[PDB]
RNA sequence: GUGAACAGCCUCUAGUUGAUAGAAUAAUGUAGAUAAGGGAAGUCGGCAAAAUAGAUCCGUAACUUCGGGAUAAGGAUUGGC
RNA sequence: CUCUUAAGGUAGCCAAAUGCCUCGUCAUCUAAUUAGUGACGCGCAUGAAUGGAUUAACGAGAUUCCCACUGUCCCUAUCUA
RNA sequence: UAUCUGGUUGAUCCUGCCAGUAGUCAUAUGCUUGUCUCAAAGAUUAAGCCAUGCAUGUCUAAGUAUAAGCAAUUUAUACAGUGAAACUGCGAAUGGCUCAUUAAAUCAGUUAUCGUUUAUUUGAUAGUUCCUUACAUGGUAUAACUGUGGUAAUUCUAGAGCUAAUACAUGCUUAAAAUCUCGACCCUUUGGAAGAGAUGUAUUUAUUAGAUAAAAAAUCAAUGUCUUCGGACUCUUUGAUGAUUCAUAAUAACUUUUCGAAUCGCAUGGCCUUGUGCUGGCGAUGGUUCAUUCAAAUUUCUGCCCUAUCAACUUUCGAUGGUAGGAUAGUGGCCUACCAUGGUUUCAACGGGUAACGGGGAAUAAGGGUUCGAUUCCGGAGAGGGAGCCUGAGAAACGGCUACCA
RNA sequence: UUACUUUGAAAAAAUUAGAGUGUUCAAAGCAGGCGUAUUGCUCGAAUAUAUUAGCAUGGAAUAAUAGAAUAGGACG
RNA sequence: ACCCACUCGGCACCUUACGAGAAAUCAAAGUCUUUGGGUUCUGGGGGGAGUAUGGUCGCAAGGCUGAAACUUAAAGGAAUUG
RNA sequence: GCCCGUCGCUAGUACCGAUUGAAUGGCUUAGUGAGGCCUCAGGAUCUGCUUAGAGCGGAGAAUUUGGACAAACUUGGUCAUUUAGAGGAACUAAAAGUCGUAACAAGGUUUCCGUAGGUGAACCUGCGGAAGGAUCAUUA
């Protein structure tokens, strides 16, 4: 249709930003990002709808302007930037920081990590190919390319990344019984180990899995990230640590803490 | 479907960049390059071994299979290096909680390893379009019926 | 201009399809550049998305293989001789891909004459130590010989010279040098 | 010889060169030609004249006693080397 | 029902090469049509081998229109024997 | 949210339709009309025609200011605040509208790119440029502007004279190796050796590697070390894929030789032989390849309404396939050349109709269904009808141009 | 060896169904709720769906399909 | 050849309704709201009408195929009493 | 009683129909062919390299060779959808006209079928059916 479409609509958004139906015909329309618009943050998102900090469009950009937050470790200008998974967001003037992991439900949770927790990043090697002159290189979920890593490195392992700098500290191996969070899919925003990987010689490989509460479920390679050794991730979890209680089972937590 | 001794067109016929040299000399003079098509597809006795040439061939040619791999028996091969297969479906046609049978004709290249008649269940699988028409090659083939 | 579409064409059951819409530019193609032998004229083609096609209008003098010696001399491409799609291009002697010219062999005679040191086809002591070392490979073939005894040798055009802008091929040698014989012999 | 051809046109053999003759070149005739633009307005009536034309390929309607109509109609081609 | 003289125009066809009135009337063709065609028919005076109706193909038969064509015309001029 | 009643007879039971009843995010119309919330609305007839207005423009500290521009009174004598114009930059391909085309087409769900293009965005990537004379930074050219002008008339412009750049055209610049060739002279053996080139990246072709699964001795050319006249042989370099001629590297060349920072803003620090020497801070804009992102292009499988008073269809002149080429961003009869005679069909082709854009959905509420979808979302098409094209990363664009028809 | 059958994955949001919640009721909306109301706490935005095709999976009844007849069969 | 008993396969017939049907009736016209063994054909109020049109077959008469506009509340079946 | 057909009037729908009938759109053979694009050229003007003056390079307007794309005009055909028409010939409505009384009673010649011919009209006759008949019946 002529080129690159600048426009998004309401009721085109994603569903995981939870926008109203009302109060507008459009999205922010994520800018060209680290991650793709479909599974990402835009900044105004977070600052407006959920730290409930700014109240317009026009106060989103005042922040900005005024400098304040940064990203990954690095100060971001753009509106809609689409921050995504396992991302930073520091905000010097008021002190805190956020990770952004998925809820249980499958959101982006409101989640705040500390002054330290913020220096490093996990991420899942997309990648790892020879570049110029015999250099190798590998690339993360967020589009991080790392160069000269360790040649342990394949796809679907995750990389703890230090932000200030770059590079690689350690990393994690993927093989059975790791712990991993769910990207996208039915089963998205939870947290579990690896029963088994069915192989698919052509694509579509499914992974097993089984969390806290030893419940079992699958879903594809692709969605499968590697957040650490079973029992301890390498990053903070929120509330529930992404465990799938059933809705029967939510109503009484509703109404066991409703009370006097 | 006997093919003569393959040189015969009027440009040359050779793999792309398989060079056998002159002043080297081997007990089979030239060279042969074949490959393995993946998806455990046995890559057979007479692509290394044959004369032919068929730079649509999935293997010893220039073609790679990926995406769907499909069966169906053969309804044409009157045409050359490539043939008419038949898929066979069924359709649900819920109103009536039944069936009606329709069916679909692919057209395929075949490799000069492979021999195939009218008859000859075969599988195939889907490279890039070669052809026009055909989207599909031939990569195994059974035997056809009693 | 010129389309590449498919759904001009007919059905593979032989209907003939309305016209669905209009012609895009992505879909399109462009006029053949035929190019003869001739001083280099070379004209830029702004391809999609920017970058450059290069037509080759006149070709004269490009570069050449010599496969087993594995050394590459440039020279002039006097004219065509053989093409196998269409004799139009040798008669108006056009330069395309598979072409089957005829090239200068000057220049790869005196490489190998200041290599191999046996003048082709009939002091500096540190030379004849090198000469010494590269003989017992030095003889090459008898059709392969023949033609440095004319000047000029039996190359064909391995780039697209309306695409490329550079027009290059590899002399003829092995069997292939003997099936463009027999169809030059057998023909003309 | 050209050509489908005992056509028309030119020719070998053979036969003729016979049809009162000289000078001019008005009108009107007889016979032969060509006409700008219009195109049957001419006329009893297109009378006369003009247009068509060989061959190859293509396409060929109603009607019909199914044999025709049909060269229907409509088009393209044509030398030399 | 009558009537002179045996019957009293059936099937068909028509201003027809048969219609006086008559350039019949209606439609069609045309700028305009005593023309043509299609209709209508108490048809002066169509009509059944005195053959009636139809009819493909054929025609130096009679008739109307269309396209092409043209000195037929506007409107005449020039050339040759 | 599993219902029926009225009407054919003298009366009767059936068949059977007509009639009643109820619903409609379904349209019109009539009569009537007070209050809150909510809010469809020239789709249908005619994608018929349209006076006028509006709808696309855009500057940060950070490209270009000598405005006969405003402004204080500038340490501001190169500039510096503000800042029209104009230059360069980017956008104008998004939106919004409409449903006219379109029946395997679009479209849906589902694959493909080991078949391509990609502004931007994010992440990395560059010591190599001259060769035998700016690097304290080459050269002109122009807009705005001023001034002389033409036309009834337009977002028309002529010619005269100035002046800028991240415009246009140019163009130097830096480590240590190491491997290649070629080779003055020394002259015997198992013999050698200065110093003259070549090596960034990209373009083009050719060739080479990109390998292994289980172990042992014989062969030839010349070496590849090495020790003490005895000759020993110690060692094979892969990253990835279901899969590659993949990534990446190697040699020989090729090229109207691509990029390799003559670029701006804030600061004003540190050294010492003090020359305005040498060195330095965070930024902005760029730039080569790669990945990423926003996309694009094609693509696998299966699925459309009425129609046989449409049964054969395609193949001149591409119909189906093979080869070669050409063209494209790229696959492919996309086009050309040559060659074969293929391809679809009663499991309904081909053809015709559609008062047909497809879908998400909507109405109806036993079940099974019937009917509808111009229309808020997605995809598609179009801007009176057709075609052609310039700019561009992206257009076959129409609030762009060119032509024809109307 | 298919057809079939189960489980799953991958399925847009709206819409339908449906949980929750005192928009004063409601149609809706996806808000809200407790507070010390002097620089506060905090649970949400569930859930299930056209069942054709594709993909992965368990099932082997039903119905199909192949297999040694001039043995050119199996096996070491 | 005749008689008798048995048994297939026929053209019918009788009684009973086991059932079925609106009934007349039906050993199928049963095994049907306890609705499915397989399969072919046709019908969807009465007219208009087997008309018009196209096609096709025939020497022709004709056959085969076969609409719509419009019109109408009945038409019809079986049985009952008159 | 019911009841058929012609005939006679009133209104309505469609049909056939001379007009080589009109109209709109799609696909089209032929002829012609704008425009930009590619290409062979051209060279108003302006202009750089090596050496008044000569040799070889770059920039470039009008104009132009050839080519593909190709609107569109003319003339034909084909398919679709709509439509005018003198006249023709049906059918349908409205009722207690005219003619006779075909069918329903053995309807007064049982009715009906296919076919064939004939007749103002319903109908009549021939052949072969059927029973839906006015006969389920002559081992007598
Ligand atoms: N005939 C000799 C050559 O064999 C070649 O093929 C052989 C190997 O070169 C080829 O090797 C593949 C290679 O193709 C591919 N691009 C990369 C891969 N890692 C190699 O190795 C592959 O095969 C080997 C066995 O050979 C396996 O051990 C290995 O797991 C597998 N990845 O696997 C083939 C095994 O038979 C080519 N056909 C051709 O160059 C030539 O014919
Ligand atoms: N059939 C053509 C053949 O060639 C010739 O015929 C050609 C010519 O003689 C003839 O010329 C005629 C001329 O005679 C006649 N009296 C007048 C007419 N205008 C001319 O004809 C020409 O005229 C002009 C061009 O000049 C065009 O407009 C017209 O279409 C054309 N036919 O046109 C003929 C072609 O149509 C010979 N008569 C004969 O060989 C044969 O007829
Ligand atoms: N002009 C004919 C039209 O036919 C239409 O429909 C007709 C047919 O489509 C329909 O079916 C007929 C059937 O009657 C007839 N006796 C048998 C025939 N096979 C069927 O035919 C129909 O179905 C078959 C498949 O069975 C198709 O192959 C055929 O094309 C189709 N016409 O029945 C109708 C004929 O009775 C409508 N009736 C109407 O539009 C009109 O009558
Ligand atoms: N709205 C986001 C999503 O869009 C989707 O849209 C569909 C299409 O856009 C997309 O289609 C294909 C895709 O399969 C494939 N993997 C990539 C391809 N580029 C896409 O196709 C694209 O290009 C084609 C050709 O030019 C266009 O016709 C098409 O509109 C465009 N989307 O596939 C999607 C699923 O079939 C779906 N509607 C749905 O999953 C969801 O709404
Ligand atoms: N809108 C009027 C015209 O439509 C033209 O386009 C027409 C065509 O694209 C298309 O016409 C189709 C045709 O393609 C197809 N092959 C046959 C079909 N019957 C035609 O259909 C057309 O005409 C029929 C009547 O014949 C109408 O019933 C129908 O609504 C109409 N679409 O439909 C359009 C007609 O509406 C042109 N765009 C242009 O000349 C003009 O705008
Ligand atoms: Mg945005
Ligand atoms: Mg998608
Ligand atoms: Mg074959
Ligand atoms: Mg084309
Ligand atoms: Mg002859
Ligand atoms: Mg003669
Ligand atoms: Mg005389
Ligand atoms: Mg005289
Ligand atoms: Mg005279
Ligand atoms: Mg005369
Ligand atoms: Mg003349
Ligand atoms: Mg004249
Ligand atoms: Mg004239
Ligand atoms: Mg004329
Ligand atoms: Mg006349
Ligand atoms: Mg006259
Ligand atoms: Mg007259
Ligand atoms: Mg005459
Ligand atoms: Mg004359
Ligand atoms: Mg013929
Ligand atoms: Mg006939
Ligand atoms: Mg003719
Ligand atoms: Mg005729
Ligand atoms: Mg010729
Ligand atoms: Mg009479
Ligand atoms: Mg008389
Ligand atoms: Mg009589
Ligand atoms: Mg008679
Ligand atoms: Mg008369
Ligand atoms: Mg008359
Ligand atoms: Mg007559
Ligand atoms: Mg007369
Ligand atoms: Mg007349
Ligand atoms: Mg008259
Ligand atoms: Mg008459
Ligand atoms: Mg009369
Ligand atoms: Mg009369
Ligand atoms: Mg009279
Ligand atoms: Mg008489
Ligand atoms: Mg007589
Ligand atoms: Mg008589
Ligand atoms: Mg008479
Ligand atoms: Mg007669
Ligand atoms: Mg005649
Ligand atoms: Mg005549
Ligand atoms: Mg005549
Ligand atoms: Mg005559
Ligand atoms: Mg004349
Ligand atoms: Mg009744
Ligand atoms: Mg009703
Ligand atoms: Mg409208
Ligand atoms: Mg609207
Ligand atoms: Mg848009
Ligand atoms: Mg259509
Ligand atoms: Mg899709
Ligand atoms: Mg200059
Ligand atoms: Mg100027
Ligand atoms: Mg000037
Ligand atoms: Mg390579
Ligand atoms: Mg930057
Ligand atoms: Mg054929
Ligand atoms: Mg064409
Ligand atoms: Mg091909
Ligand atoms: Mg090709
Ligand atoms: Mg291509
Ligand atoms: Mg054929
Ligand atoms: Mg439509
Ligand atoms: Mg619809
Ligand atoms: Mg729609
Ligand atoms: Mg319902
Ligand atoms: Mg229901
Ligand atoms: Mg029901
Ligand atoms: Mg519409
Ligand atoms: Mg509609
Ligand atoms: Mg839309
Ligand atoms: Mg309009
Ligand atoms: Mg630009
Ligand atoms: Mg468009
Ligand atoms: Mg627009
Ligand atoms: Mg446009
Ligand atoms: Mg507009
Ligand atoms: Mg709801
Ligand atoms: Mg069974
Ligand atoms: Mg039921
Ligand atoms: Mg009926
Ligand atoms: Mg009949
Ligand atoms: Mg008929
Ligand atoms: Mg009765
Ligand atoms: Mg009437
Ligand atoms: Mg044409
Ligand atoms: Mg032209
Ligand atoms: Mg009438
Ligand atoms: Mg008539
Ligand atoms: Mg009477
Ligand atoms: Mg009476
Ligand atoms: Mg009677
Ligand atoms: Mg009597
Ligand atoms: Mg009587
Ligand atoms: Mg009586
Ligand atoms: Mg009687
Ligand atoms: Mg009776
Ligand atoms: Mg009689
Ligand atoms: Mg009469
Ligand atoms: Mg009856």
């Amino acid at each position: 249709a002529r080129g690159p479409k600048k426009h998004l609509k309401r009721l085109a958004a994603p569903h995981h930003w939870l926008l109203d139906k009302l109060s507008g015909c459009y999205a922010p329309r994520p800018s060209a990002g680290p991650h793709k618009l479909r599974e990402s943050l835009p900044l105004i998102v977070f600052l407006r709808n959920r730290l409930k900090y700014a109240l317009n469009g026009r106060e989103v950009k005042a922040i900005l302007m005024q400098r304040h937050v940064k990203v990954d470790g690095k100060v971001r200008t753009d509106t809609t930037y689409p921050a995504g998974f396992m991302d930073v967001i520091t905000l010097d003037a008021t002190n805190e920081n956020f990770r952004l992991v998925y809820d249980v439900k499958g959101r982006f949770a409101v989640h705040r990590i500390t002054d330290e927790e913020a220096s490093y990043k996990l991420g899942k090697v997309k990648k790892v190919q020879l570049g110029k002159k015999g250099v190798p290189y590998v690339v993360t979920h967020d589009g991080r390319t790392i160069r000269y890593p360790d040649p342990n490195i394949k796809v679907n392992d995750t990389v703890k990344i230090d932000l200030a700098s770059g590079k690689i500290t350690d990393f994690i191996k993927f093989d059975a019984g790791k712990l991993v969070y769910v990207t996208g899919g039915r089963n998205l925003g939870r947290i579990g180990t690896i029963v088994h990987k069915e192989r698919h010689d052509g694509g579509f490989d499914l992974v097993h899995i089984k969390d806290s509460l030893d419940n079992t479920f699958v879903t594809r390679l692709n969605n499968v990230f590697v957040i650490g050794e079973q029992g301890k991730p390498y990053i903070s979890l929120p509330k529930g640590k992404g465990i799938k209680l059933s809705i029967a089972e939510e109503r009484d937590r509703r109404r066991a803490q409703q009370g006097l | 479907s006997t093919e003569l001794t393959v040189q015969s067109e009027r440009a040359f016929q050779k793999q792309p960049h398989i060079f056998n040299n002159p002043k080297v000399k081997t007990s089979k003079r030239t060279k042969r390059w074949y490959k393995n098509a993946g998806l455990g597809f046995k890559t057979p006795k007479t692509a290394i071994e044959g004369s032919y040439i068929d730079k649509k061939c999935p293997f010893t040619g220039l073609v790679s299979i990926r995406g769907k791999i499909l069966t169906g028996t053969v309804v044409s091969t009157k045409m050359h290096r490539t043939i008419v297969i038949r898929r066979a479906y069924l359709h649900y046609i819920p109103k009536y909680n039944r069936y009606e049978k329709r069916h679909k004709n692919v057209p395929v290249h075949v490799s000069p390893a492979f021999r195939v008649q009218v008859g000859d269940i075969v599988t195939v699988g889907q490279c890039r379009p070669i052809s026009k028409t055909v989207r599909f090659n031939v990569v195994k083939v059974s035997a056809a019926a009693g | 201009g010129i389309s590449r579409d498919s759904r001009h064409k007919r059905s593979a059951t032989g209907a003939k399809r309305a016209q669905f819409r209009k012609k895009r530019k992505f879909e399109l193609g462009r006029q053949p550049a035929n190019t003869k032998i001739g001083a280099k004229r070379i004209h830029s083609v702004r391809t999609r998305g920017g970058n450059k096609k290069y037509r080759a209008l006149r070709i004269e003098t490009g570069n050449f293989s010599w496969a087993s010696e594995g050394i590459s001399k440039k020279t002039r491409i006097a004219g065509v001789v053989y093409h196998p799609s269409n004799n139009e291009l040798v008669r108006t002697n056009t330069l395309t891909k598979a072409a089957i010219v005829q090239i200068d062999a000057t220049p790869f005679r005196q490489w190998f004459e200041a290599h191999y040191g046996q003048t082709l086809g009939k002091k500096s002591k540190n030379a004849e130590r090198k000469w010494a070392a590269r003989a017992a490979s030095a003889k090459i073939e008898s059709s392969v010989e023949s033609q440095f005894s004319a000047g000029r040798l039996y190359a064909c055009i391995s780039s697209r010279p309306g695409q490329s802008g550079r027009c290059d091929g590899y002399i003829l040698e092995g069997e292939e040098l003997a099936f463009y014989l027999r169809r030059l012999t057998a023909k003309k």
